[PDB]
This record gives C-alpha cells, structure tokens and sequence, in this order.
C-alpha cells in the first residue's frame, strides 16, 4: 500500500504550531514522486539525504509533522536554530535526518479582517526539547508572585495569534509546514520507494 | 527589515484640541504587533497602546489606537498640557524597531524674537579665540533663521546654534547662535552683524557692533 | 548551534594555488550541504560552490568551473575548497555555509537559504 | 517595580564598557528583556534581546561588538560592549519586553560617551549688555553636564540656559542668557554660578556693562 502522504501535504486544516500534528508512516511504500511534481513548494530540502534520491531510501519509519507558521518564521525549521519557533514551539534535533517542506498557504490561512485561530506560544520559561510537544495553557509566571490561574501583571496567558491577513507582506503570510523524520532502527525497515 | 515612518515630524496643537499622529509601516504587518509610546523631555518612554488599539495598563482614556496593514494611527481625544512630548511607534519582526517620533509642541500667537548681539570679551580674545554670540529671546514659532554678516559677506560653516525647550509658561522657544573665528580672523574685519529672519518680523532685523568702537 | 571556521586564506601570486578549510563545531557536519561563497569589498557577495552532505553532488558558478573543486571530509567536519590557476579575479573574502541538501539546485547560490555561515577569511591574488 | 542601570561612563575609541540593569518586580530570567539606547536628540534604537531560554539577538550596528547576558542569583542583566565607537554614545535602557503587550516597564538609562577628549573644565566668558540682555558664555567644557544658576539662584526669571553643542575639537560649549528691564542694568549685580562636576570647577563670573 501507498504512504498516506496525501491525507498530511492535501489536509484542508493544519495545526497550530504550539499543536503540532504528527503522522507515524509504517509498512506502506513512500513514492515521493507526488511531492516532485507540484512546484508550489517555497522550500524543500533535506538533511543526511538527498531529497532526489528519496525513492530509492528504506527506513524502519517515517514520522511527518505538520503545522502553520509565518513565512519569516520557516528558517527556524532545522537543526541548531533560535527563535521563539524553535525555542518554544517546534524543535529539531542537532542530528537530525529528513526533509523540511513548506508553501505559502496565504489563500486557506489568512483572512480579511485577521485569522486569528492560528497560535504560538509566545511565553515559556526555558526551552522545548527536539520534537517536544507543549499544549499547556497555564497562566505564566513573569515575577515572583503566584498567577493562581488569573491573568494580569505579571501574568499572562502563553499563546498568542498571528494576525494573519491576505494583504500582509510575504515574510508575514502563513506557511504550512511538513517535516518528514526518517528513522533508521536496528530492525527490519518498512518504508521504502 | 521593517521601516516605520512617522508623520508629522511636528505637530502644532493647542491645549484641549484633538491630535492624531500617524505611523507609516514599509509593509503591512500585523497589527497584533504595534504599539505606541510617549516620551517626556529626559524621562524614558512610556508605553500607551499595544496590539494597535488596546491601551496599556493606567494609560488615561483620552488615548487610543487605530489602523492596519501599513496605516496606524494615534488619536488623544483632548490635549491635555503634559501630552505635549514625543511619541514612536514600534513593530515586531524578529525584533522591535521604533519609528523617528513625532513632536507634540503647543501652538501659539506668533511672537517676534528680540535679538541681542554679544562682542566676544577681551578675555576670550587673549585666548586667541573670538566667539561671537547671537541671542534670539522668546518666539514663536519655533522656524527662525540666524544668517551671520562679517563686513556684509554672508558667514557660512563657522557657527553653531541651540535652542530651548518650548517654555513651560509662555510657549515660545529661545535660540542662541555663535560664530567662532581665531582672534588673527577677527581682527581682519569691522562689522559683525546678526540678520533674523522671523514669521514674527515684517523684514528681517539685524544687530552688529562695529570691533573696538562703541 | 554549529560554528563555521574558515581558514587557508592569504596573498598569493596570479597562477598559483591556494586551499581552503572551512571546520564544523560539533558532530552533524555530516548532514548538511557545504557551499562557499567570496565577497570583493564594494560588491555584492556571490555563490561559488557547493557539496551535498554525501560528497555525490557539487556544483560550480561558471567563472571557477575547471579551476576551483570543492570536497570534503566528513570524519574531519572539513569541508575544502581547492582553488588551482587563481587570478586577481578571485580576489575576495570567502565566506563557508552550511546547510539543508537543496531539492532545486538554484537555491544553493541563495545565501540566506542556508542555517550557518563562517566569518570569513581574506584571499588576494596579485601580479 | 523598576529596573535601574549602572556603569555608564566615559570611554576612548575603541574601549570597552560593561553595563547592568538591576531589577525589582520582574524576574529577569522569565523574561524578554532589551538595551534600547537614545543618542542626543535622536531616537530609540533596538540594541539586543535576550529570550528567557536563553536566545538573543542584535541589531547590526553594534553585532560582534555587544553581549547581552544575566545573572539569576542577581537577578541582573547586563551588557558587554567592546570596540567602542564615538556613534555609540548613548543613554542606555533596560526594558522589560512584552512582545505582543509592548514594552511596559523601563529603566531611566544610564549614560555612555565615546569619546577622545580629556575631561576640562570650562572657562567663563562674560557676555555683556550693549528690555537688555545678558549672559555667560561657558566654553570648552568636557564631559557633560554643566549647571548654571544666576546671582546663587536668586535670579530665575528672564534666564534661559541653552543645550550644549559639541565643537569640532570635541569640547562642550553652552550660553546661559537672562533678560532684564534696561532700567535695571546698573543697579543690581549679576554674577553666573558655573559649576563642572566632572572636573571640580566651580567659576562665579560677574557681567557687567
Ligand atoms: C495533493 O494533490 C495534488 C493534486 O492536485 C497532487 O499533485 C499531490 O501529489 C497531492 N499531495 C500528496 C502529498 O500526495
């Protein structure tokens, strides 16, 4: 059977980066050729492998992540960056092995008058470890005195919106984001072109 | 990255009136991420308004925001004397950048400089160093132009100039002028003359001394 | 958080050879595409070479094509540049990147396209 | 709550200079925290953030050159500045950064100068009166401030004690003026109360006709 790569890259609704979502890829046959026609890809590149060379490759499995950010935002998807993406939202490990893909999404995910249901978390006290995944909500703590669940000074709800409106310039348009992860175990691979 | 313009440079304004500053992004941008500040005379800024239209903690209700895209806006509904300072906008990309700010001066009657012209001292002149001063009390508004004359040429490139703040009681500003030249120049010439050219003035006035007579 | 060092730089005389290095902090070297790039101060910087993470793939601008090869070592998180029949056009600061291995080929002479970038180091070819 | 900066000072072309910001309300390690510096008569300027995990940033006029950084036990943010410039010369804030809530708390800065000038006290020159007029003429000073009070603060009125401007030798030089009734030119003393801080001047300069 074919990899559902389809029901991740064609999905009418991506996640929230705070809420990435994840696809586990196993015992399927990743044809990567969907992903070489289309050029609506802004970005497309790969670490430890040669995106062209992708059908040729066997892994134990493909994990594939997906989520919106803004366009200034998508360098912040790879090893060893900084920013409030990396730092507090979507990590990848130093060693990391897969591809990034991304494309302007501004037609789906902005809106007159300002999509506000796109969110980051904006405050957080130290940073995510690599494909960690915080869906907290509480109140954050910015002094020394207890927010006991109640916004105010000092205190102040960790997600926030991007105000994504279809006129914004491009490095403020919304991206959808695709990670693929290639993970090689010591174990019969179930993934292969 | 982003370039926040601010318009006027200057805005004329009496006490009471309604004011409304602008800011000029060179791309439209969230306005989730503007906001807006004001800044006293040696006193660091305080915020007013966040997120475009949301106004900070204790900031009074005459002030509010507006905007999107490229185009915001700060209104104060009614001026009140202390609102009289200077304002930026600011944007977040990766990192904060501030607009060039906006004077809130207070509009007034035109008042005529009088202006004073000071010989330099024989104590100065022993340096040798001569610095000539020009003095321009209490005007409005604020443009006025210093044009120094040395036995009828115009002087260009060896003065400086400086001004007051405008004046808590009566709003006029004042502006002293110096011209600097080495005592050997000074001697070369007669007439120093100090030409003001005023909203205030039906022609402009000059003051002059003639050197070493009286 | 992987650091650049480039070195091999200096004064050389129209005609010779020179060889670069550009080192890696760290232990991912071996993940990511290496390019390089030169600057003549009072010119726009420009795309020189890259090598894919495997060493299977490089590519050339056009003016170093038969004189400059790029190669690496990835047991050494080295990546060298060999500049043979060197000319005063080479003249520059040359600049090592590192980066994600680039399914369209043209977006390896975008410089901000890649994650890290070296300071630089200073070659002059005289007459 | 407040955030108060220290170690501004005088510094030659090229020194370096370490900064602090002590803070009180705000914990400044959960936080973004910014050095926003003002040159005279300028605007603010972003100089560099630093993220509560640790991430920070610069503006390109001062990268290589600046380092953010804190100490927690302290609860202190400083900044380390190396290879100074003459255009570096600021009033430098701490701030509190909110992001999305802007900044809202600041600190009132502390004053950095880059400059070659040997500290000097001013000379005194009277500016004497052809409503008359009057005046010091504080002249080549180095570093700011200077204060002027007329007849040991008795006279306040009529005064007006002008900004300073840099001349070109990269001294300070400042006029103070009052205006008077012209009756009033030979019947009371006026006498200008210089004072130089910096280099321990002090000057009473009497003006006269
Ligand atoms: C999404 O649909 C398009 C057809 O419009 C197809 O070319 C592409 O391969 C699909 N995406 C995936 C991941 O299969």
């Amino acid at each position: 059977n074919l990899c559902p790569f389809g029901e991740v890259f064609n999905a009418t609704r991506f996640a929230s980066v705070y809420a990435w979502n994840r696809k586990r890829i196993s015992n399927c046959v990743a044809d990567y050729s969907v992903l070489y026609n289309s050029a609506s890809f802004s970005t497309f590149k790969c670490y430890g492998v040669s995106p062209t060379k992708l059908n040729d490759l066997c892994f134990t499995n493909v994990y594939a992540d997906s989520f919106v950010i803004r366009g200034d935002e998508v360098r912040q998807i790879a090893p060893g960056q900084t920013g409030k993406i990396a730092d507090y939202n979507y990590k990848l490990p130093d060693d990391f092995t897969g591809c990034v893909i991304a494309w302007n999404s501004n037609n789906l995910d902005s809106k007159v008058g300002g999509n506000y249901n796109y969110l980051y978390r904006l405050f957080r006290k130290s940073n995510l470890k690599p494909f960690e995944r915080d869906i907290s909500t509480e109140i954050y703590q910015a002094g020394s005195t207890p927010c006991n669940g109640v916004e105010g000074f000092n205190c102040y709800f960790p997600l926030q919106s991007y105000g994504f409106q279809p006129t914004n310039g491009v490095g403020y348009q919304p991206y959808r984001v695709v990670v693929l992860s290639f993970e090689l175990l010591h174990a019969p691979a179930t993934v292969c072109g | 990255e982003i370039v926040l313009t601010q318009s006027p440079g200057t805005l004329s304004l009496s006490p009471g009136e309604r004011a409304t500053l602008s800011c000029r992004a060179s791309q439209s941008v969230s306005s989730s991420y503007l906001a807006w500040y004001q800044q006293k005379p040696g006193q660091a800024p305080r915020l007013l308004i966040y997120g475009a239209s949301s106004r900070a903690t204790g900031i009074p209700d005459r002030f509010s925001g507006s905007g999107s895209g490229t185009d915001f806006t700060l209104t104060i509904s009614r001026l009140e004397p202390e609102d009289f300072a200077v304002y930026y906008c600011q944007q977040y990309g990766s990192s904060p950048t501030f607009g060039q700010g906006t004077k809130l001066e207070i509009k007034r009657t035109v008042a005529a400089p009088s202006v004073f012209i000071f010989p330099p001292s024989d104590e100065q002149l022993k340096s040798g160093t001569a610095s000539v001063v020009c003095l321009l009390n209490n005007f409005y508004p604020r443009e006025a132009k210093v044009q120094w004359k040395v036995d009828n040429a115009l002087q260009s490139g060896n003065s400086q100039e400086s001004v007051t703040e405008q004046d808590s009681k009566d709003s006029t500003y004042s502006l002293s002028s110096t011209l600097t030249l080495s005592k050997a120049d000074y001697e070369k010439h007669k007439v120093y003359a100090c030409e003001v050219t005023h909203q205030g003035l039906s022609s402009p006035v000059t003051k002059s001394f003639n050197r070493g007579e009286c | 958080q992987v650091q650049l060092v480039e070195s091999g730089g200096g004064l050389v005389q129209a005609g010779g050879s020179l060889r670069l290095s550009c080192v890696a902090s760290g232990r991912t070297f071996s993940r990511y595409a290496m390019g390089w790039f030169r600057q003549a101060p009072g010119k726009e910087r420009e795309f020189v070479a890259v090598i894919e993470w495997d060493g299977g793939t490089s590519y050339y601008v056009d003016s170093v094509k038969g004189r400059f090869t790029i190669s690496r070592d990835n047991a050494k998180n080295t990546v060298y540049l060999q500049m043979n029949s060197l000319k005063p056009e080479d003249t520059a600061v040359y600049y090592c990147a590192a980066g994600g291995n680039q399914y369209y080929s043209a977006t390896y002479s975008i410089w901000n396209e890649y994650d890290f970038w070296g300071q630089g180091t200073q070659v002059t070819v005289s007459s | 709550v407040q955030l108060v900066e220290s170690g501004g000072g005088l510094v030659q072309p090229g020194g370096s200079l370490r900064l602090s910001c002590a803070a009180s309300g705000i914990t400044v390690s959960s936080n973004y925290m910014n050095w926003v510096r003002q040159a005279p008569g300028k605007g603010l300027e972003w100089v560099s953030l630093i993220y509560s995990g640790g991430s920070t940033y610069y503006a390109d006029s001062v990268k290589g050159r600046f380092t953010i950084s804190r100490d927690n036990s302290k609860n202190t943010l400083y900044l380390q500045m190396n290879s100074l410039r003459a255009e570096d010369t600021a009033v430098y804030h701490c701030a509190r950064d909110l992001v999305v809530y802007g900044m809202d708390v600041w600190g009132q800065g502390t004053t950095v100068t880059v400059s070659s000038a040997s500290t000097k006290g001013p000379s005194v020159f009277p500016l004497a009166p052809s409503t008359a007029a009057l005046g010091c003429l504080v002249k080549d000073y180095f570093p700011e401030p200077v204060t002027v009070s007329w007849n040991s603060g008795a006279l306040t009125s009529g005064v007006h004690t002008f900004p300073a401007v840099l001349q070109s030798s990269g001294l300070y030089s400042l006029s103070s003026v009052v205006t008077v009734p012209s009756s009033s030119l030979g019947t009371q003393t006026y006498i200008c109360n210089v004072n130089h801080k910096p280099s321990n001047t002090k000057v009473d300069k009497k003006v006269e006709p």
